[PDB]
């Protein structure tokens, strides 16, 4: 476990620099598209653009190659399909997390549902079994004993 | 045809303690239910086919 402590604390680093790289590439694209809106036409204008479309390239260069390192967890991180058109659609991917999460409890009551009516129904059946047929005690507690077997995965919450 | 009569009312009871051991197996655990079915499955035949010697 101390080596998925350790590489989630990189996780936890090259995130915040990928953040920091990616909104370093955000203003040089403010200051593209101020220069764009407000352009004087300018040759030192016109270079500054070049410098701007130079800074752009180089940042999407170490990100990139970045991206190829073996020294990252950038690889190991996964993605899906749904979070990210759900990004594309403008909303917020936390309400992904938060729903699918959601889908995760309202899946393990709905199966705890199912097991404590099925509980319900095997015990109540099982009286009215032993109440009509007083021959078929033994057997009954035989089947509700093993069918109720020595909790390991219950008795914890 | 006695013992087939008593045969019959044994595999009655067998099939109802069936049917409450597939509930159990329903209630903890659904993933060996193809066994429990299986024997439900056979008691059932050979429900059907005791009825089917005692009908001639």
């Amino acid at each position: 476990m101390n080596g998925n402590s350790t590489n989630n604390e990189q996780l936890q680093q090259e995130l915040a620099t990928t953040q920091d790289q990616v909104a370093s590439i955000i203003e040089s694209f403010v200051e593209l598209g101020v220069s764009i809106y407000d352009f004087p036409g300018t040759p030192e204008a016109t270079k500054g653009m070049i410098t701007n479309l130079q800074r752009n390239v180089d940042r999407l260069y170490k990100l990139n190659v970045r991206s190829n390192d073996p020294q990252s967890s950038l690889s190991k991180v996964d993605i899906p399909l749904e979070v990210v058109q759900y990004i594309e659609d403008g909303r917020n991917p936390d309400i992904y997390t938060r729903e699918f999460v959601e889908a995760i409890r309202r899946s393990n009551q709905y199966q705890r549902g199912k097991m404590h009516g099925l509980k319900q129904l095997r015990d109540s059946l099982a009286d009215k079994i032993v109440d009509e047929f007083p021959e078929l005690k033994e057997p009954v507690e035989d089947i509700i004993k093993r069918t109720s077997p020595i909790d390991n995965v219950s008795n914890t919450h | 045809y006695q013992y087939k009569i008593q045969e019959l009312r044994k595999l009655l009871k067998s099939l109802l303690l069936n049917y409450l051991e597939l509930i159990g197996v329903l209630s903890i655990n659904p993933d060996m239910y193809e066994r429990k079915v299986e024997n439900i499955r056979t008691i059932l035949v050979n429900i059907h086919h005791l009825l089917n010697e005692y009908r001639p």
